[PDB]
Parts: C-alpha cells; structure tokens; sequence
C-alpha cells in the first residue's frame, strides 16, 4: 500500500497563548510554594477600591478608568458566600482577591491569582481594555521586603537567566507602603522590561480585612503579621516570551494565529 | 531474634511490660515483628522423679516407677527415659495442647500407665518430641504442679539490624534500655579458680582466620540436666536444653553475642590446633552429618603425636564426637573471634546457618572473649560444680578502639536541635563511652562491643535515638539553588507533557516488564538482546527488552483471551536496551475501528493509526511524515519508517501476518519511536489579511510512485507564496494510463504585505507544472 | 522546590553499591538480592557522558542517582527521583521484583534532620491530613547516619503506614562524590555542606491511595484494570 498517503483527518487541538503563559507563570510560583486561586470578574466597589486604601473623590480613584454596571437580581457573593453590597463594576485589577482571600483564611500563606481584568482605555498594540494579570500575596509574621525581592528574582531566573537580574524602583500604590515598580533583565533581547508593581501590604488593608471579618463574626487574624503582594501584566509578558507583536491579537479569534502555539508544550 | 521478656528483665529489672518494651525498642532502632505468650501448663502436669525404669519383656517400652507425691507407674517408649531424672508428668485428666484427646489412665502392655511423661513437643514448650524432658531429679518436691516453676512467658520476635551485632546478646540490648535511664544488672561471674597448669596446648596456625582465640579449663564435671529456669529460658529463646554444660554455652552465647564451645578432653589429645582443613579431611558434625572439608575451611583440630584430626568447624558447628555428654569430667572451652568472611564463605559453602555462624558473620566483640570465659566458667562451677583453673590459653592481642572526635554543637547543628552539652555526654557515657577533653570538641572512645561506632556522625545518631527521634523539631529550609541546577526538570517534564497528550488523544497507557524471552527474538523477526541475566527470573525473562512493541502485542493477546475487547488503542513508554539504554515509545491499534456503532461502516486500519499520529505531532508542533521501509517484523507494503520533524526515528506499519498468525492473533498495527523527540522552537509569524489565491489541480503519475516525492515536488516548486497544499482526492482511474494515477490537490497562496496579482499566480503555477513532469 | 530528574535502569556496581557506603563481602551487600547482567558492546554512560566500568546490574534502588547528580552538580539543591527499580524476591501481593521508588535528596550548608522531618511532614499533610502526622524510627542504612524508617498517619483507614527510609547523607558518600569528581577533573563541591535523602515505595503507596489490593496488578496489562483509572484527574 501507499504508506506516504495522508491518514484520517483527525482534529488536533491547541491551547490559547494566555493559558499557556498563565500555566507557565503558575508552575513557576507553585515551585516556591504558592497556591493558585481565582476571583470573580464582577466585583463590588468595596473590594475593588474601598478595601484597598483607594479613595472616592481623590487622585487615587483616578488612576483606574472603570466600567460600571447596572441590572437587578444579580447576586454577588462575598468571601464567605454572603451577599455583599456596593456599586457593581468589572474588577479593575486582581487585587480585590487579596481581600476576599485574607477574609476567608488564616496566615501564614502564599497565593498567586491569575485573572481577566477590565479597564476603559483605548486599545492600541501594547494596551488593551480586556487583559489578564497575575496577583501574588504572601502573608506571615516576619515577612520583609527582601522576601518580595527574592521572590521576584526567582521569577526572572526562572524566565530568563541565570544571566538575568531584577530592578526595583519606588512607585506609589494606595494598598502597599513601601511601593515599587519592577523590571526584569532580558539577557537575550538586551533590554529592561517593566513587569508589574508590588510592595509591602498597607496597614489600612490589613485593618479593613479584620474589620470585615469581625463584621462577619470571625476573629481578627492579621494583627501583628506582615506581607507583600505584587501583580503583573500577563499579555505584556506572553508577548515578549512567545514573540507576539500586537496585544490585540489575543482576543482576535483568528485560528491561523491560535494554532501557531499548538505545540508550545 | 527471640527475646524472652522475663529473661531480659533479669538485666533490666524495672521493665514495665512487654508492650512498653516493644515501645522502648522501636525507639532504639529495633522493630518487633511479633509478640507471644508461651508456657501454658495445666494444673494437670506435675513434677515427678523416676525411681525405677523397668523395660517390658518382648517390647521396646519401659514401665517407669515415679515418685509423684504418691508412687505411680507410667509406660514410656522414649529412649532418654531412665532412673534418676525429673520428668513432666501429665496426670490422667490433663488437657494438652497437642492431643485433643485428654490424658488418661490406659493399660499399655500388662501395665496400666497412670498418665504419661512428656516430650517438649507434647508439653508445648518446644518442637522436639523425640524424647522426654529431662530435669534435675531434685528440681521440685514430687507432685508440685509444673506451672509453679514454669510460668508462661512473653517472647518478642525482634529485628536486629547488621549494624548492631552487639544486639544479638540480650545483655547487648539491656545496655541500651540502660542508656534510656533503666537500671542495668550485669551478671557477676563469681569464680573460685585454682593455680594448676593446663593439660593441653594451643597452636593457632591460621591467625588471619582466628584473630583472637582463648581456651578455658574445667574439670571434675558432674554433667546433668540443666536447672529449670535455664531450660525455660533456652526453650523460650528457641533453643533446646541438652545438659547443664552445653546449655551453659548456649545461654552465654545468647546473653553476650559470643558463641562458645565445650570440647571433651578425651578427644583433644595433646592440644588444640586452629588451622585450615587439609584437602578431603572428614568430619562428622554435631548434627550427625558426615562432611568433607575444603582447604579454605578454618577448623578446630587436635593432635596426638603426629596425628592431627578435626574436632569441629571453626565458628560454625562442633563435631559429633568431641561434644559433651554424661560421662565427661573435663573439657576445653573455645571462646574466640573468627574472621567474618571466612566463616561466611565456609558457612554458606556447606548447607549451614547456625546461631554461632550468624553471630560470627555479623561481628563479635574483639575483646569480649576473656570476660565471656569468666562468665561461662563461673556458671560451670555453679551448675556442674566444675573445678576451674585460673589461667587461660590466649592467642592474638587485638588492639582497642580509638577516640572519636566529638562536637556537641555539631550534633545539634546536624539534627537541628538544642540539647545541652551535659545531656549529650551523659548519654554517651551511659552507652559505655569514655569522654575526655574539656570542650568544645571532645575525645570519645567507644566500648569495643560497639563496632558500628566509628565516625562523629555515628555518635550523633546516638544522642538522637537516646533523646528520641520524636524530640527533633520540624523545619523547612530556604535557599537560592546553585545555578547549575536551574533547568534540570526540562527532560522529565517534556516526557510527561507527551505522556499526557497521548492519554488525551485517546491512548490507554500500559506498563510492561523490562524483561524479554530470548526466544521471541525469533518469534518476532528482530536481532538478539545485547544484555542477558546471570540470574534470570525465568528462561523467558532472561534477556532485556530491545523493543517495546513485542510486549504490547503480547499484551494484546492475553487481553483477548481474558476479556474480549472489540478494539484497542494503546501506548507505552519504557527503557529498551541495545548498545546504550534508550527511552522508546510505541503504540498499538487493533479492532474494527471508529465510526457509528450501529451504523455499518468503520474507518480503521493503518490509515487510522496514522491519522492519530499526524494529529499528535500537529499538537506537539512537529512536522512528521512516513516513507515506505522494509521491516523484518512488519508486513511489507504496509511497512514504513517514521520521520519526525526532518528526522528518522522509529517506524510504523501493520504487523507482519506471518507473526500475526504464529500467534492466535488477527491483524495489528504498530509504531515505535525513540525519545526524546526533537523540538522546533516556535517562531511566531504574522498572518496577512489579504485573501489567498485558490486553485484546482491534479497530477497523473505512475501507480507505484509514492505520494511523498509527489507532494514534495509540487511543494518545492509551488514558489514562496504557497500558503496551503492539500490532497482532496485520487483514484487509479479508467480515463487514463493503465499504470498512472490521479491526484486532487487544493492550493492556496498569500502575500503578507499585499494581495497577489494574478500575473504571479498562473505564472508560478506553471513554474510547477513545468518541472512537474518535466521531471 | 524539588526538581524531578531520572537515572538509568542499568547501572554499574560502583554507583549502586560502592558509591553508597555498601560493602562487597559484608552483611550490607546482603540486604538487596541483585540481578546481574552480561553482554558486550553495551555502553554505560557516567554522570558526565564518560564511560564507566563495573559489573553491570539492574539498579537495586534509586539511590545511585544521588551520586550521579551530586557528581554533575553544585549544591545547594533539592531533587526528587522517580524510577523503576529491580530486585530478585518472589512476587506476592505486597512485594514484587519490578517496582518503582521515589528518591529525594536535599544538599546544602546548614541542612539538618529537622528539615528532613519537616519535608516528610509536609508530604503527609499533602496526602492525608491536616489531621495526619509523621512517624520517624531509627533504622540502619549504609549511606545515611542518622538512619530512619518512617510511617505516615492515615486518619481515614486509621493505621500507620511504613513508607520508606531516609536519613542524613553519610560522610563516606560525600567523600566518594568529590573523589570521583576530582578523578574527572572537577573541584570538590561537597566538603562542608550537609544533606538528607529519603526514598519510598510508589506501588506500596499507589495501592493504599487508589485502593488497589494486589501489587501484581500493576504489571498485569489487563485493560479492565487499567481503564479503572481513566478519570483519576
Ligand atoms: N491597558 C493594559 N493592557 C495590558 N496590560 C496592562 C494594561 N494596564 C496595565 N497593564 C499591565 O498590568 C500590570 C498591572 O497594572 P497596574 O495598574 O500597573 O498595577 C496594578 C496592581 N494590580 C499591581 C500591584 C499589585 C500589588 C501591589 C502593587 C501593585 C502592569 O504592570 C502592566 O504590565
Ligand atoms: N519488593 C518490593 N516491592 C515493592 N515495594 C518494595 C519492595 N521492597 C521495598 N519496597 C518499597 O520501596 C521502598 C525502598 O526500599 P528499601 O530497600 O526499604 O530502601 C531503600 C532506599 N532506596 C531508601 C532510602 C533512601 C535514602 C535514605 C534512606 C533510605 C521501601 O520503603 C518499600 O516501601
Ligand atoms: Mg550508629
């Protein structure tokens, strides 16, 4: 028989690059003992802004261009399966999960949170309105910044390197003091990449957590513990890694593009 | 190793119970495999003494006249039965372990037996049964129920690790319980020895085999049955009482891990010579077996004038002839340290494993000999009323252990604990170590019975177990791994993503033994296995698999025979062995195939297996293709080599029918590749928006030509803008050359920056048709 | 933070016994009933892709990989090593001749036993628990002093399970490693570092976990059995 002939057309599946990058980022942190958990895309103004030291009428509330929602009979669930109130919106970043988690659990712990977030900016090739971020939070007594620095460093090594290194510059965020923006050393392309933000969890956030916990009847758990959190852009990274040029490409359901990552692993 | 609670309790009086004991031992590094209650003796069995033993005429039996309190008669067939000993009398009405039938008064042979005297087997205290239990005629007041002096006992089946040979002696363990804080009672060997000289000599001809060797001298011996507590203790430990003297050598061998043998002087002659055996020397060993020696065998011999004769097998077993018996009055006591390897060699060389051999192979205290002698001798004086000479014959001076440096801080650092220095030393000292020095690093010299203690770490393991492993806290380390460890997981992970993809594509995973039946090298047309076993489990698993598929196929069969699966698709990943060890991957398909169950058609066979394969690489991002190749185990025509992206690895095809049938098997389809698969790092590429150029095209080429070269050419000439190339149809075809075929080829083209001008399309198209059959 | 790496099933007497403090003619060499091999032209590769010598055999346990790894790398590190091992015993329902083990090794300055204890504890928690706990009893192994056998608390079935052995890497093993390293031209790397290793029976555990009764079932290529784990994840 002619064996060189084509076989039965069988469907070959693939995975979306974001899922791929997500998975890689996760496997990485998993190795440092972090656990992956998810939050809801539709949040309450309380968890997205209030919980985190973000003010209503001040310049902070003005760094995130939000998508407000309307509609009735929609049930929003709280960390404990309780109904919560607040103006509904689309989570502006993944940070809210920092709170839902801390309310529902006891330190010490390490978590990482992947998630689709939403912002109202105009879509260009390096910026979008629907993108994903990965949040990280480590809380425990004794936690210090050097740990946040170590954490991030292990991430760079794991991604590029060991000829790669980490860059931490001070920046401001309402929910972490000290705040910082961080870049990674890409030995290959030879340039610095601004990856995300991080810092030492703000006292007011721990406060908020316990306060809501007692409101729910739980005892305070975050008095006297410390912690750091960070969050990074996944598309910004997937693009650099898998060599994609247009961030808009991700949500453009074109197969010719999608299939290009079939065998990424 | 059997451990009689009460016996060990003799050295460790304050023992709580067999259970606390099992506890304490587990913590010291000794696991108890079993625990047992043992000497249940009814009120029915009592102590009696044989006053007279009269044989019954015309029979091989004797009528025994016993003093049981009131006089009484029983009839015994047992040979050891005779006037002057104490015996275990099971009175009529007694219920015995063995006989479900109760002991009664039976008229035996003109004489009515009031009960029966017992053998160890019958009383349940031992396995023996070939003769009565023999007791010191005066052990107890005639009549007293035996239980009174023979209580039940608890025996722990312990596990002594090769590193604790000192543990083969109950006293060895007692020294540990002591380390835990228990009070320790060392037997005091009281001895009244005389100044006289020793009536024989000792010559150690092979000192390499017998590094340390001693002889003791005991005379004026009154050999008799051992006292009850000893018979009890020995039976409990799994050994059988013979007579006070022999019993003593065994008791002491069990107490300290020091085997020893008593030789009747009558057979020594001028002296003892420790030497290798002469070729073909004969020795009737203790067990009644006549044996022939090998010259490597170290032996204990004697000599008379110019006569040298073997008395026993060094360290392993004694000769039948020189062994102690009733009529012995003086002996020479062997207490030595033999060379483990020779004993091991010699021991396994003949069919033997004895209490003594075992301990000598594991190791003996290089200096335990002399104290051991004082013990046995003292015991002898006591139970056999022996006269003992104060001097010993000694040979070879062994050197003491050296000091081991020890830092208490290091110990804590290594365990991750914080024990105060003092606590630590206190422990070592309890274990019999000498601790000199002021700190921080000390001079610690271990006792000689401890052969496992050489390094500072051996010393640390000690503070640990004595303090208790449970007292070591829990912690987690944190550090940045050295750089060269960075990528390590890649290969492993690679294999797993693959393994995973398969199960997801639809393959059932299978695990096959790495063995191979040399015979199948034939059954399946393949070269022979380069590796064979020197100790195959079976002549059918005497080689190491060179291929994976033979095994899959073989699995196929046996499944069919057990359950009848209509179809089967599966794979396996394993290590095959050729010149080098290799990781292979093979898959097997069989059955009707896929399609509608109820609906008639199926779609299966070779092209189905290929279908999946192609999909798999499609998923792996690897460009694969097959080309017909001749394979000894593959039906030809349906045979083909596999080309992962740009490379040749493995094959794929239908199982050659000849084999198909040599096995009760129908048709099967296979493929076997070598891992790791190569990988093409993706180079992402922007797809253009300008619509593609579509085409209808067919090619007519000989019926033999392989699809391959066809696609190949068309493809290589298509030009640089050929986006797609597929085959929608073909058939031989009436309307064309008897020896040619038709080919439905769908074509697509695209230009990134702009749309393709028709000028370039019907132009490049020719670029192909030209060199197409221009070739 | 452990990394998974694999070794070869066909090993050299050197890596399987010699490297680890295991003697030729002494009681230790006698705890493992080995499968010896024969055949020529078979090339056995060393940690660095060099040819090594020694009587060939089938790795009796996974421990040899402890050595191949340490020779090829620099501490500190954490590795775990899955692997099919081979032993000559008679196959019953709880014992086989072809089984798998998982070896673990963590080397670094400052490593202590409490870390080995912690490690194992995290394993129990992860498998059963947090109402589960760990049992460490002293035992003997030529390659680790302190040695230990360990059991896990199965809150469900309510019994203790003897899982494997572990201990603090033996000085003689570190010695062997450096000695072979210099023989290969590499500088010594294990002077002054510490470490613990352990190894456990995988079938013994899979059986308890997935509720299998006969260990012989694994190598019995029966589909009706195999398919029973289709959706295990
Ligand atoms: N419009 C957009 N499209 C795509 N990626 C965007 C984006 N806006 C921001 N990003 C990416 O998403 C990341 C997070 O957004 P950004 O607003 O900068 O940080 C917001 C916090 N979630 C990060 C943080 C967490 C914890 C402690 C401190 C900081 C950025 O680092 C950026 O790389
Ligand atoms: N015949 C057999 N069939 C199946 N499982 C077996 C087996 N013999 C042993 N095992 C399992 O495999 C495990 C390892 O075998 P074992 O000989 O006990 O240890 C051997 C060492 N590789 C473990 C170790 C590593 C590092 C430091 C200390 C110890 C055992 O705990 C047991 O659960
Ligand atoms: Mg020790």
């Amino acid at each position: 028989v002619d064996v060189s002939l084509p076989g039965a057309s069988l469907f070959s599946g693939g995975l979306h690059p974001i899922t791929l990058m997500e998975r890689e980022l996760v496997e990485i942190f998993r190795a440092l003992g972090y656990q992956a958990v998810e939050g809801p895309e539709v949040e309450s103004e309380f968890f997205n802004f209030d919980a985190l030291n973000i003010p209503e009428h001040h310049p902070a509330r003005d760094m995130w261009d939000t998508f407000w929602l309307t509609g009735e009979g929609f049930r929003l669930e709280g960390p404990l399966g309780e109904e919560v109130e607040g103006r509904l919106l689309l989570r502006t970043h993944t940070s809210p999960m920092q709170v839902r988690y801390m309310v529902a659990h006891t330190p010490p712990f390490r978590i990482v949170v992947p998630g689709r977030v939403f912002r109202f900016e105009q879509t260009d090739a390096t910026h979008e309105a629907v993108f994903h971020q990965l949040e990280g939070l480590v809380v425990g007594e004794g936690i210090a910044m050097a740990h946040l620095k170590g954490a991030i460093y292990e991430l760079a090594q794991a991604l590029f390197g060991p000829d790669s290194k980490v860059r931490f510059q001070p920046v401001y965020f309402p929910f972490v003091e000290p705040g910082a923006q961080f870049a990674v050393w890409w030995p290959e392309g030879g340039k610095w990449l601004e990856l995300g933000g991080a810092g030492m969890v703000h006292p007011k956030v721990f406060q908020a957590v316990d306060a809501y916990r007692e409101r729910l009847g739980l005892p305070p758990a975050y008095r006297g513990v410390t912690g750091f959190a960070f969050g990074l852009g996944v598309e910004r990274l997937a693009m650099l890694r898998y060599g994609i040029p247009d961030i808009r490409y991700f949500f453009g359901g074109r197969l010719k593009f999608l299939e290009q990552f079939k065998g990424v692993l | 190793m059997r451990v009689p609670f009460s016996w060990l309790k003799a050295y460790v009086p304050e023992l709580e119970s067999p259970e606390v004991l099992e506890e304490r031992l587990a913590g010291l590094g000794f696991e108890t495999d079993r625990i047992e209650r043992v000497f249940p003796i009814p009120r029915g069995v009592v102590f009696a003494r044989v006053l007279e033993a009269h044989p019954i005429p015309g029979t091989r039996l004797k009528r025994l006249v016993l003093d049981a309190g009131r006089t009484v008669e029983v009839v015994s067939g047992a040979e050891n039965a005779r006037k002057g000993i104490g015996v275990a009398l099971a009175l009529p009405g007694t219920e015995l372990p063995g006989l479900g039938q109760k002991v009664g008064e039976r008229v035996i042979q003109g004489v009515r037996s009031f009960g029966m005297a017992l053998s160890p087997r019958e009383l349940g205290v031992g396995e023996y049964g070939g003769g009565l239990l023999e007791f010191p005629e005066d052990a107890l007041p005639p009549g007293t129920p035996l239980s009174e002096a023979w209580p039940e006992e608890v025996v722990l089946d312990l596990e002594v690790t090769p590193n604790r040979p000192d543990a083969l002696g109950l006293l060895g363990l007692a020294r540990d319980l002591h380390a835990l804080g228990y009070a320790l009672v060392e037997p005091e060997a009281a001895l009244k020895a005389e100044a006289l000289p020793l009536p024989f000599a000792l010559k150690v001809e092979d000192p390499e085999g017998a590094p340390h060797f001693t002889l003791g001298y005991a005379f004026g011996l009154r050999v008799a049955p051992s006292p009850l507590w000893m018979q009890r203790a020995l039976f409990a430990a799994g050994m059988r009482p013979i007579n006070n003297v022999v019993d003593v050598t065994n008791y002491v061998m069990l107490e300290r891990a020091q085997p020893m043998h008593a030789f009747d002087l009558r057979f020594v002659g001028e002296g003892i010579a420790v030497r290798r055996a002469r070729e073909g020397e004969r020795l009737k060993t203790l067990d009644g077996v006549e044996r022939t020696l090998h010259p490597e065998d170290l032996v204990i011999a004697g000599w008379r004038g110019e006569e040298s004769f073997p008395l026993g097998l060094a360290g392993v077993m004694g000769g039948a002839e020189s062994e102690v018996r009733e009529d012995t009055e003086a002996i020479a006591l062997e207490v030595a340290c033999f060379d483990p390897v020779s004993i091991r060699k010699t021991a396994r060389r003949h069919g033997l494993r004895t209490e003594a051999s075992h301990r000598f192979e594991r190791g003996v205290d290089p200096l335990g000999q002399v104290p051991a002698q004082r013990r046995a001798l003292s015991l002898l004086q006591a139970l056999a009323g022996a006269r003992v000479a104060e001097a010993l014959l000694e040979a070879g001076s062994p050197k003491p252990p050296e000091a081991i440096p020890f830092r208490p801080e290091y110990a804590n650092r290594l365990l991750g604990t914080s024990y105060p220095e003092a606590e630590q030393i206190a422990i070592l000292k309890r274990l019999g170590c000498r601790v000199e020095g002021e700190g921080p690093t000390y001079r610690v010299t271990p006792p000689s019975h401890r052969l496992d203690l050489r390094l500072e770490e051996d010393l640390v393991e000690e503070v640990a177990r004595i303090q208790g492993y449970e007292t070591i806290p829990l912690a987690l380390p944190a550090f940045f791994p050295a750089p060269d460890n960075r990528g390590v997981e890649a290969p492993y992970r690679k294999e797993q993503r693959l393994r995973e993809v398969l199960s997801g594509l639809g393959f059932q995973e299978v695990y096959t033994y790495s063995f191979m039946d040399p015979e199948d090298a034939r059954r399946f047309r393949l070269d022979p296995p380069r590796l064979l076993l020197l100790n195959p489990l079976a002549p059918e698993k005497a080689a190491l698999r060179t291929h994976l598929f033979p095994g899959l196929v073989r699995v196929l069969k046996e499944n069919l025979d057990l359950d009848r699966p209509e179809r089967a698709l599966l794979f396996e990943v394993g290590r095959v062995f050729r010149e080098r060890e290799e990781t292979h991957l093979a898959g097997l398909l069989f059955g009707e195939g896929v399609g509608l169950p109820w609906a008639k058609e199926r779609l299966s066979g070779y092209f189905l297996l290929k279908g999946y394969l192609e999909a798999l690489f499609a998923r792996l991002g690897l460009a694969f293709r097959v080309e017909a190749q001749a394979f000894p185990f593959l039906h030809p025509g349906v045979s083909g080599r596999v080309l992962v992206e740009g490379e040749e690895v493995g094959f794929l095809g239908a199982l050659h029918p000849e084999i198909a049938q040599e096995l009760e098997l129908p048709p099967v389809h296979l493929f076997e590749l070598r891992l790791p698969l190569p990988d093409k790092p993706l180079a992402f590429q922007d797809p253009s928006r300008h619509p593609a150029a579509f085409r209808d095209l067919a090619v007519v080429v000989p019926a033999p030509t392989p699809y391959g070269e066809v696609e190949a050419l068309v493809r290589e000439a298509a030009g640089p803008y050929l986006e797609s190339l597929a085959l929608f149809d073909l058939y031989q075809g009436p309307p064309l050359p008897e020896g040619h075929k038709s080919l439905a080829f769908h074509l697509r083209f695209r230009h990134p920056k702009r749309t393709l001008r028709d000028e370039e399309v019907e132009e490049a198209v020719s670029r192909v048709a030209e060199a197409l059959r221009a070739r």
